RNA sequence: AGAGGUGAAAUUCUUAGACCGCACCAAGACGAACUACAGCGAAGGCAUUCUUCAAGGAUACCUUCCUCAAUCAAGAACCAAAGUGUGGAGAUCGAAGAUGAUUAGAGACCAUUGUAGUCCACACUGCAAACGAUGACACCCAUGAAUUGGGGAUCUCUAUUCGCACGGGAAUAUCCUCAGCACACGCGAAAGCUUUGAGGUUACAGUCUCAGGGGGGAGUACGUUCGCAAGAGUGAAACUUAAAGAAAUUGACGGAAUGGCACCACAAGACGUGGAGCGUGCGGUUUAAUUUGACUCAACACG
């Protein structure tokens, strides 16, 4: 049957995530002129960030965070990052009738050659004395979110490299800072980074993946 | 064998348009060392029921009356 | 004859289902992280003779089995979850059929972690097949 | 002929807007004005509680102070395929003037 | 190895690999949740972001001006959807059309489809439950909690939370104020309206204007102006008719809901009634006469 002729390999991490080798999976067998590592490539293999890193009981059990193969080692699979999400029914909770909810798209391109589409959320908070029934931000003030909320993302994320930039997505350092400059505006309930999808891909140049990977663990298979 | 022998708990209600089946919520009769509960399956009954009646389940660990 | 990876036995090799529940049917589906490829593809209808009762719960309960029955041999214990509603413009609310493959599976004997709601949602929609009476 | 309600069944007053773009109903299809139609927001559980016991026995990282994911989804419903649904029924006319709105 | 779709199916798609699962790519539409008895616009209408171009209201002011104003036949501009013309576009949905069901019949309602169309530019059309079925401008008019703009005070109410960089800031709290959408008198046939009037009207008078005069016939006919056309504006009579209509009430009824209750109701279900043997009653046909009442339950072993 199929599952004769299906090989297994496990799919690596890049090093500054915890555990590393997250994942199992399958490709048939070299069989002639094709090739199984050229199907292998490109396959985006996905993550919950809590099983990802050991990190997180307490906020993060909530980010999807995927990679792609870009190399095939031995048995191993590398990656790289892909995109990074925000679980459909967690985003779905934060709404709240009553409050505004400001959303913006930022374009960065990391000093690693990659532009990445960056999708935030703020919403908006009833104050503590708030006897009115709404929280409805003035648009001048929207406006002024989006200006600050697009300057750190360009000036922080586009003089890092993706390695620096992933583990300023993944620990959340950015949506700290984001809220930390933007709550003096409106006050804000959760501001947060819905979607990071990585766009464009500089180039292929092995020793930048290998660096990236640092020491790869053993796949027996 | 088939027969997996549990307890009506209660009758958790007439159930059904003509007046006949019934709605009850069924404790697994067996017991065991590793005391083996669902704890507890929601049944639909054919017929008069009580409350310690003894309902030995030929199809288990079916989720009962749910949908309608 | 069980084909896995290569693991201390008694660890568990995870893998993704796909439980995708109309009003019309049921599939329960295992894929790999990805999703590239497949172990198991058994619908609802393929235990069922007749259209009626395609969708039916117990329909489900039937094909989540042999969902273990494949994986077991497919060496995958443990399963993430995805389940989805018929689909982005027309229903949103999930099918009679999930929640008894879930059961089926959990009850038979897999591990389970990390459902999420997969149903596409339409931030703008084409328009509806109804018409503007609606379906009457 | 006779009037039924000061609000004509809309969250819309005269010298208000005048258009309100029209949504699809939930189970039918009927277009009928965002303002007419009656909405629910729902938060639904996955799983019946019975069904919890089971998965959530099941999985090694979820159900202890950690719990399910639920189902979000607003309702939009026609008014015909409301009354017959029962999420809205007919009122005695002392009482149709009555509105819930949020309140805990 | 099924898929779809339904009340159940079938028409339709499938080993020539559909359904399903990932990552993308192409095209056209669309802007969910936030979204409200919220805002803006003369109405029609208007929902992603960034840039950009002219405007608009409200407010602020010990600026300027000095009657310049209100409403309006004719006249002009704008007007949703469908339509129409020439190019584009063609994803979704979809008049006509085709097919399968349903049905006594059933292109209908339901299902798989599908053309015009839906979208865009440039022209026409101007025919809506274009509604608040409520013309425009002005005055007077009590109450409670709210809401969107702007402004003022607190810096008797002064107070909360956030901390170069679009910032001597942002939001909130108390109170006031102008301007917007809304949730006591009096009037009304009643339903109801109320500082957002249908109030301040037999105690009848602030100003301008539009339309109505029992129901039909009929927004028809002729004429005429406008339109590519569809049609639009203007608009009778003969003749016919005693009511049509409005609000409210009490009944009745509902394949509306909500509590209930019944073996003349059902379930679960016991015993035979239905069609031969035969007791009469009825209907009938018959004959001098087959005397006659009573025909769903409440007529027929009954008078």
């Amino acid at each position: 049957e199929t599952m004769a002729r299906k090989e297994w390999y496990d799919v690596v991490a890049p090093a500054n995530f915890e555990k590393r080798q997250f994942a199992k999976t399958i490709c048939n067998k070299t069989q002639g002129t094709r090739i199984a590592a050229d199907v292998l490539r490109g396959r985006v293999f996905e993550a919950n960030l809590a099983d990802l890193n050991q990190s997180a009981g307490e906020e993060e059990a909530y980010r999807k965070v995927r990679f792609t193969v870009q190399e095939v080692q031995g048995r191993n699979l590398l990656t790289q990052f892909h995109s990074m999400e925000v679980t459909t029914d967690k985003m779905a909770s934060l709404l709240r009738k009553w409050c505004t909810t400001m959303e913006t798209t930022v374009e960065v391109k990391t000093a690693d050659g990659y532009t990445m589409r960056l999708f935030v959320v703020a919403f908006t908070k009833p104050q503590a004395n708030q006897q009115s029934r709404n929280c409805y931000a003035k648009q001048r003030l929207v406006k002024w979110l989006r200006m600050r909320i697009t300057k750190m993302i360009k000036r922080r994320l586009s003089k890092v490299q993706i390695k620096e930039a992933v583990s300023l997505l993944t620990r959340n350092v950015l949506s700290d800072a984001l809220v930390r400059r933007c709550n003096p505006i409106l006050p804000l309930r959760e501001l947060r980074i819905r979607k990071v999808r990585v766009v464009r891909t500089p180039k292929f140049d092995a020793q930048a993946l290998l660096s990236a990977h640092g020491t790869i663990p053993a796949s027996v298979e | 064998d088939q027969a997996q022998v549990g307890l009506i708990i209660k009758v958790l209600g007439r159930t059904g348009s003509r007046g006949n089946v019934t709605q009850v919520r069924v404790r697994l009769m067996a017991e065991a060392g590793s005391p083996d509960y669902n704890r507890t399956i929601v049944r639909n009954v054919k017929g008069p029921c009580k409350e310690n009646d003894m309902l030995s389940l030929m199809e288990t660990e079916r989720e009962a009356r749910r949908l309608k | 004859k069980a084909y896995g990876p290569n693991v201390k036995k008694g660890d568990l090799v995870y893998g993704v289902v796909h439980i995708f529940a109309s009003f019309n049917d049921t599939f329960v589906h295992v894929t790999d992280m990805s999703g590239r490829e497949t172990y198991v593809k058994v619908t609802g209808g393929m235990k069922v003779k007749a259209d009626r009762d395609e969708s039916s719960p117990y329909a489900a309960m039937m094909a989540a089995q042999d969902v273990v029955a494949r994986c077991k041999e497919c060496g995958i214990n443990a399963l993430h979850v995805k389940m989805r509603a018929v689909g982005g413009v027309r229903t949103k609310s999930p099918g009679p059929g999930a929640q008894a493959a879930l059961r089926a599976l959990a009850r038979a004997g897999m591990k389970i972690g990390r459902i999420e709601d997969v149903t596409p949602i339409p931030t703008d929609s084409t328009r509806r097949k109804g018409s503007r009476r609606g379906r009457r | 002929m006779t009037t039924k309600r000061r609000n004509h069944g809309r969250s819309k007053p005269a010298h208000s807007r005048g258009r309100v773009k029209p949504i699809h109903c939930f189970n039918c299809g009927r277009l009928t004005p965002k303002d007419k139609a009656v909405g629910r927001f729902v938060v639904r559980r996955m799983l019946d509680a019975a069904s919890a016991r089971d998965v959530a026995e099941a999985s090694p990282v979820y159900g202890a102070n950690f719990p399910m994911p639920k189902l979000y989804m607003k309702q939009r419903f026609c008014i015909a395929c409301a009354i017959h649904s029962r999420t809205v029924r007919a009122r005695p006319v002392g009482n149709r003037k009555i509105r819930y709105t949020k309140k805990v």
